[PDB]
RNA sequence: UGGGCAGGGCGAAGCCCGCGGAAACGCAGGUGGAGGCCCCGAGCCGUUCUGACGUGCAAUUCGAUGGCGCGACCUGGGCGUA
RNA sequence: UAGCACACUCGGGCGCGAGCCCCGAGGGCCGGGAGACGGGUUCUUCCGCCAGGCCGCUCCGCGGAAGGUGAGCCGGGUCCUAAGGACGCGCUGGCCCGCAACCGACAGGCAAGCGGGCACACAUUCCCGCGCCGUGUGCCAUGCGGCAACGCACCGUGCGCGGCCGGGCGCAGGGCUGGCGCCGGGGGCCCUCCUCCCCCGGCGGCCCGCCUGCGGACUCUUGCAGCACGAGGCAGCCCGCGCCGCCGCCAGGACUCGCCCCCCGUGAAGCCCCGCGCACGCACACACACGCCCGUACCAAUCCGCACCAGGGCUCCAGGGCGCGCACCCCACGGCCAGGGCCCACGCAGGUUUGGGAAUUCGGCAAGCUGGAUCCGCAACCUCGGGACAAGGAUUGGCUCCGGGCGCCGGAGCUGUCGCUUCCAAGGGGAAUCCGACUGUUUAGUAAAAACAUAGCCUUGCGCCGCACGC
RNA sequence: UCUCUUAAGGUAGCCAAACGCCUCGUCAUCUAAUUAGUGACGCGCAUGAAUGGAGCAACGAGAUUCCCACUGUCCCUACCUGCUCCCCAGCGAACCCACUGCCAAGGGAACGGGCUUGGCGCAGUCAGCGGGGAAAGAAGACCCUGUUGAGCUUGACUCUAGUGUGGGGCCGCGGCCCCGCUU
RNA sequence: CCGGGGACGUGUCCGUUGAUCAAGGACGAAGGCCGGAGGAUCAAAGAUGAUUAGAUACCGUCGUAGUUCCGGCAGUAAACGAU
């Protein structure tokens, strides 16, 4: 048959262009406090979080630094970029300096990576505890994983700005189009049990319907990983994470 | 990517120097690389003794 | 009427061929090349009008004299005239309390 | 000559896609649509310009916010303290 | 990266005034001009006639009828995917 | 034989030869004129034809001989980047991939030319007039006014920091276009009537709007509103639109500023350039000199569909009337018109058919009815938004007036063989069921659908991702 | 109420439905008359809950029925117009083609233009026309056969990319398989 | 922290401003509903183990909605002092 969608979507041809990308958004390496200026929040094409052009101005030259915009952000906002700055919103900080259940953004995965964790729109990463000795903080991701990670990286203080942007349902077909054609989605999405056995596994005759389980194992070819790949469990929710997870 | 373009200048990794204009700054990094690794190594007497 | 004819250039509808229409001596009507309307200056600060300065194409902004181009006080047209005195103000206070 | 006596902002949508969703799209419209006092400036001049950027017309004082409202719940907690 | 797309109709918020109200607010008249709203022009398309044609004008066209017609559109060029 | 021109007609001409070529007249018809791609000499002149053109030709996109394409200003290159490519090197057994010089736009960014003449044709290129832009040489000054908004010394180089963009209803302006009135040329027509018909006619002040000064609280807009972070007013300033000084009045208009609206869409980049900041050191004016390469004719039968094919093919420009209307229809401009005779049957296309009125038929297929506008009236149902132009009714011309808030609106009277959206244009409606929620999409060439898409709802994986409101 | 049996025995709903074989189900309505339509009924061959059930506001060139109005759809046709046809000048093909006077019956490979026995017609022209030539199109697409395929599927056979696992190789130091370290 | 309240006390003020109510408005336990978050216990439904003549119940175990919070709907109680 020929090759399902899923895997010719991995293509690189079809990733998203590179010129709507307004730049890399890292938090910055210093080795003292920086002390910059927001100089203009910005939209970027697809992120409907904005961004922070940070402006750094010393004596030797003028830095133009680039952070995902904070709720709280405001244009003229004096932002401290450095080691144990103030645990104020828009600052940036080691981790180790920032006290534990408030909420950070732009977390960084590895020290000086310049921000990961929690970076589209609403998002924020709890600080939950220091483990002061071995220097690991133990932060709770946005989709409610609690990782641990080193006192050593740094996050911005807040939440992203962009907000609740799930609340509003798009009403209409244009406002997921628009949508999918500016984060570069496919879309529309053709579901494959209306497809044919060349296109898809659930490509089908006769009735549109399966035909064979749809969880699929995770340790499946890929042309065959289609549907729910590595299913737990299916079916309607109805219960605590407690008792579905175990 | 300006990360990664500091990314291959903190680590002193001569395979990061491809290019033909970078051979000889290459081969001094080489140099002082092997000089590192081969000091930080058990060197055995048969070599050794040619410190003395 | 005398209809209009771009006469041997491009008919589209860029805003680099925009076309006006000159009326000729035979009461005929012809397409001169209508050039780009030229940028008006703006605060680089607050992004209102900046007065004093021409507008014109960035080019022919160039061909004027270097008085018409620019006021005559500093950040003469980067910065408008409110944008500038908060600036020294602004320059001035922070040193001030900077010696307390 | 009100127009419409529930519906209000969503009677635009005329009768398409379902009550419950004009229902609940009604009070995000009115949210991201609505002025809102500048914190700098005094005045009820803060619009939203693009989704999570919020810009008080008068005074040119432009801010991050959240995507139809300037403050979400999150957002107001962590400037809180 | 450029370009193209009559004229009407309905009248969403908001606003103004009048009337009513103890209040909350409610009616009414304007204003405003929203919407993958309505009829439609150029144009596009291809519902029906199972019309014309069916060694054709044409290796899919023609006519009437119909649908769409500021879009989830159409389009020139450049580029990508074999 | 099938088939091939059958809105033209009359006279004249050249000519061996004329339905078709030319000229004049009459009668009609519809596009025509500029660019791209594509063609490549088809362009234009002279000569021809007994060949080609679905007939004929004296004609021709044909045959033969010639002629023609002139640029600092038009387009491209000598410029810049976009998406993107990449022949080098790394990584390789080879790719992929990494870096990526270089490249990538004849519609992006983007120095500067218009009016006319000439001409067989070609010229915004030649010519004439008036300009303008850039480059290269020379030749240096070393600053001021205004409380302020700012005004100016026609000056340079380097660095740093900055500096551009969407769509839409409306308001206002508006390249221009039209109409009317009045005046003015120029040309043509008229039994009566008719003033018929055709053509032509920088500079200063003010106004906006921002800002400034005085001053201190009001003030709009068609519209939300604005305003002590300074209202109106007065006096200025700035820079544009606009209007007067060196034919009026009315209407339409591509476009455009700003408000406002729309977006889970936020609407390029780079060079050039400009501004300021900080430095350097000097050349704008003026004068003189100079300005490369390529393209440049023509193509509603010149292209692509084997063809002069009823097909397809990017872009620009429509005057008058009617009317809501760049709808239809008529006219103008400009351009056109490609056998003869007879009409039997059966056709194709179009009118009309008394009485009946779906009895026809698988089925109201096809045809017909309704149709614009104004006024009135409008149900069940409903997601309260709709249904809804529901259903249904009345009216509609011409003329002469009257009134108004006067592009229009209302009323009255008179009038015609009762007739008036008089042509054109232009919904048939109701009661229900099934399915799909809707707008949308699809089998180019037998299926447009109930299929697909959709939003919504849900499930799954993922914290090595574009970073969980995510993919 | 009893009993057998399953993983569980179809719940809420809905229905001769685009899903009901019987079947034109039965009853009502609609009609003069209705295998249609609608409303009911439900031991439903074989309805049924995101393989989504029920639900129709709005929407639809979707599918269907009734009513009003309308009409050449029909009773049942007629007339008119243009173009064709027809006739001509000039120009001028193709399909197709074993050979071809026409019937009746018979025989025959069981449906003849030719054979047999009868019946007829023949100046070979013009125009209509569609009975026949089992007319022309096209080495039947149905069906079967082929040890001929291809598309596609999976509990076919034999393999295989991918994912995952074990062991080994991948020349480093320290300390107690574990923990440090970096080179 | 912000807000409220009644009683008392008083040569403080006002001076009849009041009482009760159709209409109207606001609040309104539990359960329920909508959107969002959360989910330990308990627990409708459901599932079982028993009891029983049967047991769709009482008992044991488990378990979803729910119980919880935020925004709203709803507007009911043996909302009883049946006043
Ligand atoms: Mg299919
Ligand atoms: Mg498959
Ligand atoms: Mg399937
Ligand atoms: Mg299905
Ligand atoms: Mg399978
Ligand atoms: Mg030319
Ligand atoms: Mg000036
Ligand atoms: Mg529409
Ligand atoms: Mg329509
Ligand atoms: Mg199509
Ligand atoms: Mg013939
Ligand atoms: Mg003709
Ligand atoms: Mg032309
Ligand atoms: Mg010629
Ligand atoms: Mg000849
Ligand atoms: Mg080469
Ligand atoms: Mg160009
Ligand atoms: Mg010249
Ligand atoms: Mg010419
Ligand atoms: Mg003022
Ligand atoms: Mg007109
Ligand atoms: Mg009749
Ligand atoms: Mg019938
Ligand atoms: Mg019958
Ligand atoms: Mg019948
Ligand atoms: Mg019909
Ligand atoms: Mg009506
Ligand atoms: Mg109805
Ligand atoms: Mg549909
Ligand atoms: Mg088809
Ligand atoms: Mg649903
Ligand atoms: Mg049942
Ligand atoms: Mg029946
Ligand atoms: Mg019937
Ligand atoms: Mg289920
Ligand atoms: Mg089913
Ligand atoms: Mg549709
Ligand atoms: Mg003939
Ligand atoms: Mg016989
Ligand atoms: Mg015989
Ligand atoms: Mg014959
Ligand atoms: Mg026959
Ligand atoms: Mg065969
Ligand atoms: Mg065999
Ligand atoms: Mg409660
Ligand atoms: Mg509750
Ligand atoms: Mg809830
Ligand atoms: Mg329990
Ligand atoms: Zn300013
Ligand atoms: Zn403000």
């Amino acid at each position: 048959s020929k090759v399902i969608r899923r895997l010719r979507l991995l293509k690189p041809h079809h990733r998203p262009k590179a010129m709507w990308k307004v730049g890399e958004t890292r938090i910055p390496v210093v080795s003292e406090t920086m002390h910059g200026v927001v100089s203009e929040i910005v939209h970027e094409r697809g992120k409907v979080a904005p961004l922070a052009k940070i402006r750094v101005d010393t004596g030797k030259c003028v830095r133009r630094e680039l952070l995902v915009a904070v709720e709280g952000n405001y244009v003229g906002q004096k932002v401290e970029i450095g080691d144990s700055v103030p645990v104020a919103v828009g600052n940036a900080l080691k981790l180790k300096n920032i006290p534990e259940g408030t909420g950070v953004c732009s977390v960084e995965r590895r020290p000086y990576d310049g921000g990961k964790m929690a970076k589209s729109s609403g998002a924020y990463v709890t600080v939950v505890g220091h483990n002061r000795d071995t220097n690991i903080t133990t932060v709770r991701l946005p989709s409610g994983e609690k990782r641990s990670v080193s006192s050593e990286c740094r996050a911005v203080v807040g939440v992203i700005a962009g907000g609740g942007v799930n609340e509003k349902p798009l009403l209409k077909a244009s406002r997921a189009h628009y949508r999918a054609k500016a984060r570069g989605l496919y879309w529309p999405t053709v579901r494959g049990v209306a497809m044919n056995p060349v296109d898809h596994p659930h490509g089908g005759g006769n009735k549109q319907h399966i035909g064979h389980p749809s969880t699929i194992s995770k340790h499946a070819p890929p042309g065959q990983k289609v549907g729910l790949v590595a299913a737990r469990r299916t079916g309607l929710r109805r219960g605590s994470k407690k008792v579905l997870n175990k | 990517s300006q990360a990664k373009r500091e990314m291959i200048e903190r680590r002193r990794n001569p395979r990061d120097l491809d290019q033909k204009h970078q051979r000889e700054e290459r081969k001094a990094l080489i140099a002082e690389r092997v000089h590192l690794y081969r000091n930080a190594l058990r060197i055995p007497p048969a070599v050794y003794q040619f410190s003395t | 009427v005398q209809h209009l004819t771009h006469r041997g250039r491009r008919t589209y509808n860029n805003a680099s061929n925009q076309k006006k229409i000159r009326r000729t001596p035979g009461n005929r009507r012809v397409y001169i090349p209508k050039k780009k309307p030229g940028r008006v200056p703006k605060c680089v600060k607050c992004r209102s009008k900046l007065r004093g300065i021409d507008i014109c194409r960035p080019a022919a902004f160039a061909r004027l004299r270097k008085s018409q181009r620019t006021v005559a006080r500093t950040y003469g047209g980067n910065l408008c005239g409110s944008c500038l005195e908060n600036r020294i103000l602004d320059a001035f206070l922070s040193a001030e309390e900077q010696l307390l | 000559s009100r127009g419409t006596k529930k519906v209000g902002i969503v009677g635009k949508y005329g009768v398409r896609y379902g009550s419950s969703l004009r229902k609940r799209i009604k009070a995000i419209e009115i949210s991201q649509h609505a002025k809102y006092e500048c914190k700098a400036c005094g005045k009820t001049s803060v619009k939203r310009e693009v989704v999570g950027i919020w810009k008080c017309k008068a005074c040119a004082f432009t801010f991050a916010g959240g995507a139809f409202a300037p403050t979400t719940s999150a957002g107001a907690h962590s400037n809180s303290i």
